[PDB]
RNA sequence: CGGAGAGGUA
DNA sequence: GGGCTAATGACGGCGAATACCC
DNA sequence: GGGTATTCGCCGTGTACCTCTCCTAGCCC
């Protein structure tokens, strides 16, 4: 059939079987591995496997010609088609029923599950050990009973005209033969309905799924037992044997030939009629060696030596490694490619790649010899390979008109993200290396170092059609990772560039008008005018208006020669706003940028390669070199230098002195050196900036210095500040051994000379990072693979769903510092409602449009705190996601269409930047940087005397909500915040709203009265000391830890009353009076102390900063993306209501809480470990932090709600990679965590089990049924469930794509049980069963397919 | 010659089942079955066909009758 | 030549 | 000969198998 | 009580190549 998806597996049943095969193998012959003769009649057969050799006679001793494809016995043979040798397979009719191992090996034993037996009774019957009854005697005998030999004989004698019992498979044959399932599913959905026990009816439920599970199969029970046993061709098993001593494994083929030997044995026996003792050891042994032929894992697996490999079985040879041998590793080499070293060449227009002369002759030799022979130039393959080999001028011809437009696609070595891979049309070159677009190799990562480049030819039409409109660097310039041009030049033409744009003070030709760019160029070219002047240029740009119509607008520009020179480069309907000022790499990002977006591609890439043209040639006539009076040494560095070892031997004299401790003058000489390093660089780079100074008409003048190494870094060229700074000042303080910083920074640059000591110390760094960079490559090599096995079967397509559903989506911001713009974010995005204005209902944008630049700036103009936006989480697609879910961020800048398995792209977006992963305030005061209306969201707190607005606990937010319509800074109120501010109060920058002690955190009384020690035992649960200065107590509250039995079963706790004695509670609040003592809690007030409100209650100390609950690094990334439990889960409120304590630290702690609608006992497990903070009678709601610290992304999906775990692991990871400055657009991390999730665990069942794993879309599905009809079923309510990236991989709904990467024998045995007719969504599956992708082109081509099917 | 695809991207938005169609384009003028409806440049057939899906000339709808036209010949 | 063990490069 | 022939100077995960405080 | 918290064996291995070796083994005729 054509080639399609959706593929079907299912137990065989033998008619079919026999329907496969024609004939069967007489007598089993097999080559000695000495000899390779392949002997007829037996493995190698050519009558039935096909012929083993095409077009010949071939029985071991026959070669006769006669039978050279045609259909004729003469001593056995049939030759034919090497088709028919494909399809032409063998089978053998087993006398006797024979068992599948895999099914009884299986830990869910297929026939002991379907039996309801444990899996002892069937492999004692099936070893031919013990006797079972095959619905025997009943009257006084049990119907289905394993027997020993005598039980066996006493029944026999008992009955033996109404008792059967038999030994092997033929046993459970006869059992699975009487069944009638429908019959036991019936009996038991009939009976579920009178059963009232719960128990008897999980029982009843589970037999009835299984037999359902049968029928939905169509796999009647009898087939499973192996009647008929279907044998491969030989050639479609591994063999290769080695001459001499040495040889290869081959186990199945001997395998083969001794269940042949057993069957023909046990065919005799019978024909013979021999006795039942002799046939039942021959069917045991027949039987084992049909089970060692199934498996020898589940016979027992070993390690042989020299190969890393166990021994060959028709089991082990399903699955090696990496998988499916011809899908993946190893090892796939494929032919018409090359690989070769890479050189530049700075002549190639962008979609071109310089190819030498001889790669080409051999790439195309077979394309070379058809247009050779079309020709009439030669007559046969011989006289093309002559005329090819002897070089003659005219195969020149012959391949300028194959390579005429015949693209080819060059590839890196390390493919990380989607670029790796690019066509190019290639250039017939001279040289032996490959001349690779010099703009296109920042885009592959590469370099220029011996490293070599990879060719492929793309060799029939539709695969070359592939190339150009798909994989050539001209559609491929944005990257597929955040958008955004990848094709920017990078340090040689940005280089040119930011030379020929600067401008001077005083050169020759200042001051003149030139008739536009015309005369820029004739008088530059001239040498008559410098390259640098102030001039005034009458210059026509052209502006896009309209309907998209072209004005040109003539003005006079006060510009440079060099720029108006520049300005001839960029086409129409561009502003001049581009091409003044310095050229930097991010200004001339920008250029590129402004042109995609605002003519579109053509204009892009013809700008892109014009602009690499003009900035090579004008770097070259700028001739920017580097020297060494080039860089220059501040004059005063060795001052600053001098004063600081004058300060910091004060420092070490003050330490002799004992007057400054360990850590105390360690710090004083890190932070003096720092400074000095920071006056340093400072002095260098204010040398650099104006380092040349001219006269305009007398005075002197600063301007942008004409110094190579300044353009050499500020271009962005190569370097940075730091770099610049470390060459000429000192590159200083560094690491040491154990990673601690040195206290004697490395004092030297590199233009003057490195002591020794200082050279060695220098050395662990650089060796610490090539370890690092090893390390680190290997790790992101293996996050691809795992992140591309979890995402890969992704494939977007519907175009909408119509889901109004979708996420807040925010402008992240950390304490004053506004971290990134909603701008960024918004771009690229679908709106989930329609936006209005921050002063007027009115409406913005319409129903869920795009938001490209336009909409984007118009919300920008109409400041938003935040968008609800179409999520690919919040998308309700099944097997797909709608595009409007998704957006269209990728290398085009149209909304994304149906295809493009997005969960590659985000996986390799993902792994693109691992390489770049390495490894007054908060808790002091909270100071407001920024004048605007203070807000407060969450609040836990309750006004008290002295306008004390106390907040407690972390669930508090502190948001700036300015005089425009969002908010410019946020931060995190802790506990017992004390605040003289109110809302919506304009703040001075750096401000106190909120003061409390930083190194201690108290807790502020909001109510006064007495002080209660309630829950508590002196001197057992809290420590006796009380020192009075003002009535206070020293009593200090032992540690949360796990402590004594008589400890640990009171907690203590500190109850506040009124001023009336009267026990007083506020709800609402986490706060209700009685402040349960956490760890540590210094008790400052006694028994019947009288406090104000606004006073502590007792201390906890703090460190002020520094706590540890991110590691950061690539390692951060995969433990977020498997989820795992940062430092122990801090539990939120399981539910909203009330609270209590149960039995405590009975193992750990135990917390009730009691809804006052729900089911009140819901207590949970709390380790000693973690910071308490939990009350009792206070009111509390789902999210609501229980325990202090790290949160787990588990009870955040569980509690707070699918999209707020969303935003969570969105943030972390997108703040990972902020802080390696590599921006990803947040789609791929919201593909990856629906791809997460995709798993959900039912709480009130449904059509299916009341917990068990399933597809959340096929939740979606079931309960859109269950409303369809009437009958409820059941049901269902769902919670979905965070799998681990490898646990959600495994839990693919195919099995192909387990087959290929997890243990094999029993997934295939469940989607062989369960006839699991999977989908073949999954992309690497569709690879593996060697079919068209359902992807980009083979995805439009399979919809194409389904569009013609049933339109025949 | 044109070897950039904006127009093509243009004339069928998906531009993607639009490598499917000029693929078959291609195939079967390279093979008899139908000839070029644009003036040849030396060039391969990818980028002909390219440069009639450019033009208009090749559209879904346009290709789909000129195929089963073909057909109700090749039986007839 | 099928897969493991070892040096070197990138 | 030969034709048959049934840990230690790695590292980390991971299920099974124990180890232990209240 | 019960969740850590150990012990008790198996097993996986970025990218590509350059060279090298080493590969089911037992055994009665």
């Amino acid at each position: 059939t054509e080639e399609f998806d959706a593929i079907k597996i299912a137990l065989a049943s033998p008619d079919m079987i026999r329907s496969w095969s024609f004939g069967e193998v007489k007598k089993p012959e097999t080559i000695n591995y000495r000899t390779f003769k392949p002997e007829r009649d037996g493995l190698f057969c050519a009558r039935i496997f096909g012929p083993v050799k095409d077009y010949e006679c071939l029985c071991g001793k026959y070669k006769r010609l006669k039978h050279r494809g045609v259909i004729c016995e003469k001593c056995g043979v049939e030759v034919t088609q090497t088709k028919v040798r494909r399809e032409r397979m063998g089978h053998i009719e087993l006398a006797s029923p024979t068992a599948h191992i895999w099914f009884l090996k299986s830990l869910p034993s297929r026939i002991g599950l379907l039996l309801d037996m444990p899996l002892r009774d069937i492999e004692r019957v099936l070893y031919f050990e013990s006797y079972v009854v095959i619905e025997g005697g009943m009257t006084n005998l049990e119907r289905q009973q394993i027997l020993t030999e005598e039980q066996y004989l006493d029944a026999l004698e008992e009955f033996g005209d109404e008792f059967d019992a038999k030994m092997g498979a033929e046993a459970i044959q006869a059992l699975l033969k009487s069944m009638d399932l429908e019959q036991e599913c019936e009996q038991l959905r009939e009976e579920l309905n009178e059963t009232n026990s719960e128990t008897k009816r999980k029982k009843l439920t589970k037999r009835i799924k299984l037999l359902e599970a049968f029928v939905q199969s169509g796999n009647k029970p009898e087939w499973m037992i192996l009647t008929v046993l279907p044998v491969l061709p030989p050639d479609l098993r591994p063999l290769v044997p080695l001459d001499g001593g040495r040889f290869a494994t081959s186990d199945l083929n001997d395998l083969y030939r001794r269940v042949i030997n057993r069957n023909n044995r046990l065919k005799r026996l019978l024909d013979l009629a021999a006795p039942d003792i002799i046939v039942r050891n021959e069917k045991r042994m027949l039987q084992e060696a049909v089970d060692a032929l199934l498996d020898n894992g589940r016979r027992g697996r070993a390690i042989t030596g020299s190969n890393k490999r166990p021994l060959k079985s028709l089991a082990d040879m399903i699955k090696g490694k990496q998988g499916r041998f011809r899908q993946n590793l190893l090892g796939k080499r494929v032919d018409y490619s090359g690989r070769s070293v890479i050189t530049v060449g700075p002549y190639l227009r962008l979609h071109q790649c310089g190819l030498p002369k001889k790669m080409a002759l051999e790439l195309f030799k077979p394309f070379i010899y058809g247009k050779l022979e079309l020709r009439g130039l030669a007559t046969t393959i011989k006289a093309a390979k002559k005329m090819v080999e002897r070089e003659e001028a005219v195969v020149w011809d012959i391949l300028d008109e194959v390579i005429r437009e015949h693209p080819v696609l060059l590839n890196r070595a390390p493919t990380l993200h989607r670029l790796g891979i690019q066509a190019f049309e290639p250039v017939l070159i001279e040289g032996k290396a490959i001349q690779l677009h010099p703009l296109v190799c920042a885009a592959y990562n590469a370099d220029f170092d011996g490293d070599q480049m990879a060719v492929h030819v793309p060799l029939t039409l539709e695969a070359q059609l592939e190339a150009r409109a798909l994989m050539m660097s001209t559609n491929n310039i944005l990257s597929p990772a955040n958008g955004e041009p990848i094709i920017v030049p990078s340090q040689d033409v940005v280089l040119g560039l930011y030379y020929m744009t600067r401008d001077c003070v005083n050169a020759k030709g200042e001051g003149m008008v030139l008739t536009g760019p015309k005369e820029a160029e004739r008088l530059y070219r001239s040498g008559l005018a410098s390259l640098h002047a102030r001039v005034k240029v009458r210059i026509t740009e052209y502006e896009k208006d309209a309907n998209g119509e072209l004005v040109a607008k003539t003005s006079l520009k006060d510009t440079t020669v060099g720029r108006a020179i520049l300005w001839m480069i960029v086409p129409k309907g561009l502003p001049y706003s581009i091409v003044n000022q310095a050229l930097g790499k991010k200004a001339i990002s920008k250029m590129l940028n402004t042109c995609y977006r605002i003519l579109g591609l053509k204009p892009t890439v013809i700008f892109a390669d014009q602009i690499m043209y003009t900035g090579f040639a004008y770097a070259a006539r700028s001739g920017a070199s580097v020297g060494i009076d080039d860089m220059v040494i501040p004059e005063k560095k060795h001052e600053i230098i001098s004063e600081a070892e004058a300060e910091v031997a004060e420092i070490q004299e003050q330490f002799q002195s004992g007057l400054v401790t360990a850590g105390e003058r360690y710090n004083k000489v890190i932070d003096i050196w720092a400074a000095a390093n920071d006056r340093v660089s400072k002095a260098m780079m204010d040398n650099l900036q104006t380092e040349t100074v001219i006269n305009r008409d007398g005075q002197e003048e600063k301007q942008v210095s004409f110094n190579s190494i300044y353009m050499m870094a500020d271009s962005g060229a190569r370097g940075s500040a730091a770099q610049i700074r470390q060459l000429a000042g000192m590159r200083g303080l560094m690491a040491k051994p154990d990673g601690s910083i040195i206290e004697t920074p490395i004092t030297a640059n590199f233009r003057e000379g490195l002591n020794v000591l200082q050279y060695f110390i220098s050395t662990h760094g650089a060796r610490k990072g090539l370890a690092d960079t090893a390390l680190k490559t290997a790790n992101s090599g293996y996050l691809t693979r795992r992140l591309v096995d979890v995402a890969q079967d992704l494939v977007v397509t519907e175009d909408d769903c119509g889901t109004h559903e979708g996420i807040m989506m925010t402008p992240v911001i950390e304490g004053g510092d506004v971290k990134e713009p909603l701008r960024d974010r918004v771009l690229g995005r679908v709106t989930a409602e329609d936006v209005l204005k921050p002063g007027t209902a009115d409406i913005l944008v319409p129903r869920n449009t795009l938001l490209h630049e336009q909409w984007c700036d118009l919300l920008e103009e109409n400041s938003v705190d935040a968008v609800k936006v179409r999520s690919v989480v919040s998308c309700d697609t099944d097997f797909g996601v709608c595009a409007h879910c998704y957006g269209r961020d990728l290398a085009r800048g149209h909304i994304i269409n149906k295809g493009e398995a997005i969960g590659v792209i985000a996986a390799q977006s993902i792994g693109e930047p691992g390489t770049q992963l390495t490894m007054a305030a908060a808790e002091s005061s909270i100071q407001v940087k920024n004048k605007g209306s203070i807000k407060l969201s969450n609040v836990k707190s309750v006004v008290n005397s002295s306008g004390k607005l106390v907040i407690t606990s972390r669930n508090t937010e502190l948001k700036l909500i300015d005089e425009f319509g969002r908010t410019k800074e946020s931060y995190k109120v802790p506990y017992g915040a004390v605040l003289a501010k109110g809302d919506g109060e304009q703040v001075a920058g750096g401000e106190t709203v909120a003061n409390w002690d930083p190194h201690t955190m108290p807790v502020i009384t909001e109510v006064s009265g007495f002080v209660r020690f309630t829950d508590m035992i002196d001197g057992q649960t809290i420590t006796r000391q009380t020192d009075e200065l003002t009535g206070l107590s020293s009593l200090v509250v032992l540690d949360s830890a796990e402590r004594t039995a008589g400890g640990k079963d009171l907690r203590p706790a500190l109850k506040i009353v009124d001023a009336q004695g009267n026990d007083v509670l506020i709800p609402g609040t986490d706060m209700p009076a009685q402040y349960f003592l956490p760890g540590k809690a210094i008790v400052q007030l006694e028994d019947g102390v009288q406090i104000s409100s606004g006073d502590t209650l007792a201390r906890i100390p703090q460190e002020s900063g520094g706590t540890k609950d991110i590691t950061g690094g690539l390692p951060r990334v995969a433990d977020l993306f498997e989820a795992r439990r940062p430092k122990e889960p801090a539990i939120l409120a399981e539910i909203s209501g009330i609270v209590s304590f149960g039995k405590e630290t009975k193992g750990k702690r135990r917390l009730v809480i009691t809804p006052v609608d729900g089911s009140d006992p819901y207590e949970e497990m709390i380790p000693k470990w973690r910071q308490l903070n939990v009350f009792e009678g206070e009111r509390v709601e789902r999210g609501d932090v229980i325990s202090d610290g790290p949160e787990a992304p588990h009870d955040i999906l569980r509690l707070r709600g699918v999209h707020a775990v969303t935003r969570y692991i969105v943030n972390e990871v997108q703040d990972v990679y902020r802080l390696q400055g590599v921006k990803i657009n947040d789609k791929h991390i919201e593909v990856i965590v629906r791809q997460m999730l995709r798993k959900a665990t039912i709480v009130n069942a449904g059509s299916s089990d009341f917990l068990e794993g399933e597809q959340v879309e096929y939740s979606r599905v079931k309960i859109a049924n269950r409303e369809l009809e009437a009958n409820g079923k059941v049901g269902a309510t769902y919670s979905r469930d965070l799998l681990g990236i490898t646990k959600a991989s495994l839990a693919t709904e195919s099995f192909i794509s387990a087959a290929s990467f997890q243990e094999t024998t029993r997934v295939l045995t469940e989607a062989a049980v369960a006839g699991k007719r999977d989908e073949l969504r999954g992309l690497k599956e569709n690879v593996i069963v060697g079919r068209l992708i359902p992807a980009g082109t083979g995805y439009a081509y399979h919809q194409d397919r389904m569009r013609r099917r049933a339109a025949g | 010659a044109r070897v950039t695809v904006q127009d093509a991207v243009e004339k069928i938005g998906n531009r993607f089942d639009l490598v499917l169609v000029a693929a078959r384009r291609a195939r079967q003028m390279q093979v008899g079955g139908k000839d070029p409806l644009v003036p040849e440049e030396n060039d391969k057939t990818t980028v002909i066909a390219l440069r009639e899906i450019e033009e208009g000339l090749i559209n879904n709808q346009i290709l789909d009758v000129r195929e089963r036209q073909e057909q109700q010949e090749q039986e007839a």
